[PDB]
């Protein structure tokens, strides 16, 4: 009954920040879409190019069919700059949805979330957001950037309910001079389940500061080849069990903080 | 059937067999079809002892291969006999099952050996001699014939199933590696394991892999793959496994051409799951076009070529 | 300029050099462009005899890469000196060029490069010793280390203009043929030399090649080029021009990181006849990317890394 | 001035026989041919296919700015199949174009001009006739195919004008059942020039049949690497010189017969 893998139709895509592209993908993968946090493995237009490109859902409509994702492109010998050539009619070769989401089950209206994004860590944070806006509870989402250059999807995080958006850049080109780890410094509330994804320096110290909170969800990203778990392309260790290799793929991308080493 | 195949240990309904390190032990990509369609499956590496591997980054892309240095990760023998083996006997007790071997010392060899033939839908040992040697200054068991010949008749002696050795690209004549491999008792080979490669970031000017050198593998290596096994066809009377960038049914012919009797594929998993099957189902379509009426008869034609 | 970099016997406006056997003698290429906007060329093999080379067919395409067997095609020492040379010196006289010198026995080494020196504008030769030796089996003077190191050191007894040695990369372990070729006084070395690959047409069942085995380049064998020349470097203090499925100014600085000094182009150039051109026109703003100032700098950076 | 290289577009392509398609490119590379019997070196739309598809030149348009080529496909893991993939409105990669053509210059209305094709060598044989059609000559033109599922520009060669058009099929599916060769053996006059292309064993029928004959003008293929006479891939004996190499991409591809070997 799953699809596994789909020739999905591309039915936009355009440059909407520095080098980060949206594409809308259009398929019956996206009936099998659940939890925020899940990936696609993107077989990248070039025969030379064998592994494909993994890419987190940023968001998706169950009606229209159509899943969003957002990322960024490498120079011009990349193969992500080769799939931003794609042309909104093409198709596009998918497999997916892959990994272990975030989960949002055990989220209720009573709860405060936090939610900490850096840089294309972003994307499926604004899934995440969506599913729990439907839940009335009350969020803070803090995501930082390099630049003004680099900002992405402010505008969707904003259009949300329930939700205090702040917003860092490096450079101090938008919003609050910074990292996003300083936003997270000035917290002033009792947080029940964070959620997280970026740059590895980020995820760090998101890790230590809420080291003793158990809801914390941390989205991990990883050289890859199979994208299914095969191959041990793409393992962690596992913190809470020595001797036990964690893959990033199947295992995750989504893990529990106690199973993550920094 | 036309695709049906008989070699030392194996009666395959297709010659199609998935690498090792390249399938996993197969729990993975079930998921995908159903893994009776396969001829046999090369099972990821078993070591005496459990291995994390190396670090990462371990893998990176090259033009048309990719690079690979994860070191050997498995959870050992008592592990694999217990969980990974049975697992392929419960849901697929009629997929043969080639039982990929690799070690440090030549004692660790021979103890796989010994033990991993008990398993009943273990069919064949693939013994991976590429591995360096800590009694031999680092030295791959396979790139010195008097070594590898002496790791191939120890294990010879404790085998219950047939015995074939994998053979390594990284040398300057593999003819006589090959020549003592066989006359140490190899029922088979299999050929070839990676070419070694490198990568560099730009940004950091750091290799990409940690371990800095990684296995090549892919379509890029396929005539390198062609090559050392028509080198080594015309000098051994034992049947080969081919394997090297495999991707299509064209690819299988091409390597029956060079004097494979079946033939694995590894990277091109990775791509597209299914390749394994489309091969499968392609190959016959294929056989037509070039005149080729079973792969049996294709095998005999060839050896007799010569 | 930034792109300036000099090493024995070679003051270049930029690293880019075609590769020998992938430009002629200049006198196609030209038609394209002005072939002053390269650092150098390597030409052509020289042999002592002219050679007509292998039958046809003698390329075949590959997955990233290509197959030749052309077999050292050349008019001989005489002509080269009368004609190809004089050529390059007339249209190109500020143009240093790169004489690939390859024989079948040493005698004809030594008096190739006993005489291609006095080209005026031939300032370095390159020792290509991936050729069969009548005089050891058919054994290539690259796979031994005494056997080049001898070769070396007598034609470095001739030579009046640097001598760089082109190493293959068919080799178990290329450490101990580096080393023993510096010791015999090689000045700089060139790698890599093609791989070894073949290719079967579905329809004869015989070889594409009408030689069997051909030569593997391309981007599909840049992983291997930069394996080597990274070993290679760890091992030796005398400059390398690196080479091997080059394509791009990304490519050049990849090479860079693995321990080369300049870059030579070959395959590329016949997908693409402006490759080099392009290249050159490209590093400043690539090496801009990666923040590199300067590419003599970054060699010593590299150097120093080390 | 030249213009050597140009990504060409695709005005059209369609499939006119089995396996045979008619593709029409418009650049300014049709404002450099002249003989014809050159050739364009056409780079495949896949980054692991590097060495380009030598295509006979079949016919051109100076006020169109276009030229025709016809080409057969091999399977789908073949490189032009992946070229007839391309659509209405796609660029080319051109180089072009290449080789030493049919001389038409000494031609004139007295002559007698004989035409001797087969299969996939019939393309460049059309904008000769063409040409030649203009000298006032009167021409005899034999083409050969493996079937009526191969027979190609039948109807481009009956429109001319001063054409007597002979075809055989080696199956007898149309026309005259048989090889080209056995139309040549009945020819009853004294032919003045020879043009010829196709495959191998009807260029060696027709190289014995006319073996006297001086203006006798053979079109030759190889394997092909960097089309222009540098990398020695394609290389003939010079049959009125040994120890000298002809290329078939430079000096060539149409050669003298006195100048082949069979
Ligand atoms: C689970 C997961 C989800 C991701 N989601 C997103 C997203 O939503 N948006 C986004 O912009 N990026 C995302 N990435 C990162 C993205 O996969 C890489 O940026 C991209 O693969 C780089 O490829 P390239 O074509 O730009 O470069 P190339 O240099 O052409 O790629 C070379 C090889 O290295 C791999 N590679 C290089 N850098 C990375 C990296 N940082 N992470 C993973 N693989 C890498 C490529 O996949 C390829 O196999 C995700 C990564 C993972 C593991
Ligand atoms: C001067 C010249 C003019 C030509 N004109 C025409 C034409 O007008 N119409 C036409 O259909 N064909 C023509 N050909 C033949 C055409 O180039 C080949 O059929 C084509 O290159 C085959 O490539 P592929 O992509 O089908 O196969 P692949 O197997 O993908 O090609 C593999 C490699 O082998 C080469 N190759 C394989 N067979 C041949 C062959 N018979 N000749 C040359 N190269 C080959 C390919 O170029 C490629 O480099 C011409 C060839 C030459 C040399
Ligand atoms: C990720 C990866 C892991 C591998 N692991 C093993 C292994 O454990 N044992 C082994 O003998 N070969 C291993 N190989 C080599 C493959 O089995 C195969 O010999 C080689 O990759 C060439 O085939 P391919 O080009 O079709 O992949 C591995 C290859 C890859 C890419
Ligand atoms: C057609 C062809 C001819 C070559 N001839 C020579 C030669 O005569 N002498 C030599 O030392 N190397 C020769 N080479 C090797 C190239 O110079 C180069 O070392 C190798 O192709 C790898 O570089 P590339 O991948 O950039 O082509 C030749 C390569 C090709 C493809
Ligand atoms: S990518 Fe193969 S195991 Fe995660
Ligand atoms: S193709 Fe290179 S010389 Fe003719
Ligand atoms: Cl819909
Ligand atoms: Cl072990
Ligand atoms: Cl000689
Ligand atoms: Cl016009």
């Amino acid at each position: 009954m799953p699809k596994l893998q789909e020739m999905m139709t591309i039915v936009s895509q355009r440059e909407v920040a520095s080098n980060i592209f949206e594409m809308v993908l259009k398929g019956e993968l996206v009936e099998e879409m659940d939890l925020p946090g899940q990936f696609l493995h993107l077989a990248v237009p070039n025969a030379s190019m064998l592994l494909r490109r993994p890419i987190s859902i940023s968001s998706w409509d169950k009606v229209a069919k159509t899943c969003t994702i957002l990322y960024r492109i490498g120079d011009e010998t990349s193969g992500t700059y080769e799939i931003s050539k794609l042309q909104s009619g093409a198709k596009i070769d998918v497999m997916g949805p892959l990994g272990n989401g975030f989960p949002v089950d055990e989220v209720v209206s009573t709860d405060k979330i936090l939610i900490v994004g850096g840089g294309i860590g972003v994307p499926p944070l604004y899934e995440l957001a969506k599913q729990l806006e439907e839940k009335n509870c009350q969020m803070t989402i803090l995501l930082g950037f390099a630049s003004e250059k680099v900002k992405i999807l402010e505008k969707e995080f904003a259009e949300l309910k329930n939700v205090s958006l702040k917003i860092a850049t490096d450079d101090g080109s938008y919003g609050t001079k910074g990292h996003v780890g300083m936003l997270m410094e000035e917290i002033d509330f009792e947080v029940d389940a964070l959620y997280t994804c970026g740059a590895p320096a980020m995820l760090k110290a998101v890790a230590k500061k809420y080291e003793q909170l158990e809801r914390l969800y941390i989205s991990m990203e990883s050289r890859m080849a199979c994208g299914i778990g095969a191959c041990y392309a793409c393992v962690e260790h596992d913190k809470e069990d020595e001797n036990h290799a964690l893959k990033v793929c199947e295992d995750g991308p989504v893990f529990l903080g106690k199973q993550l080493l920094l | 059937n036309r695709l049906s195949v008989k070699l030392p240990g194996l009666d395959l309904k297709n010659p199609i067999i998935p690498a090792s390190g390249c399938f996993g032990f197969g729990e993975e990509y079930a998921k995908y079809y159903d893994l009776n369609k396969l001829g046999s499956i090369m099972v990821k590496a078993t070591t005496l002892h459990p291995r994390f591997g190396n670090p990462t980054p371990r893998v990176a892309e090259t033009a048309s291969g990719m690079l690979n240095a994860d070191g050997l990760q498995n959870p050992g023998l008592e592990v694999i006999m217990a969980e990974k083996l049975p697992w392929l006997n419960e849901n697929f007790p009629d997929l043969p099952i080639i039982a990929n071997v690799a070690g440090s010392e030549e004692d660790d060899y021979v103890a796989v050996c010994a033990k991993i033939g008990d398993a009943p839908n273990v069919k064949v040992i693939e013994l991976n001699i590429s591995c360096p040697n800590v009694k031999h200054g680092g030295q791959a068991f396979g790139t010195d014939p008097d070594v590898a010949a002496a790791l191939v008749k120890a294990c010879k002696a404790v085998s219950k199933v047939p015995l074939y050795v994998k053979l390594s690209p990284n040398v300057t004549d593999i003819v006589p590696i090959a020549k003592a491999v066989e006359a140490a008792g190899a029922d088979g080979l299999t050929m070839i394991n990676t070419l070694m490669g490198v990568r560099f970031d730009l940004k950091t000017r750091k290799p990409v892999l940690a371990n800095i050198t990684g296995g090549l593998s892919g379509p890029a290596i396929k005539p390198v793959a062609l090559k050392l096994i028509h080198q080594v066809a015309q000098v051994v009377d034992i049947p080969i496994i081919g394997m090297g960038g495999v991707e299509s049914a064209q690819d299988v012919l091409e390597m029956y051409m060079a004097g494979a009797s079946a033939v694995a594929v590894g990277t091109a998993n990775f791509a597209d799951p299914f390749v394994c099957p489309k091969i499968i189902e392609k190959l016959p379509e294929v056989m037509d076009q070039y005149g080729i009426d079973s792969l049996e008869n294709l095998i005999q034609e060839v050896k007799n070529s010569k």
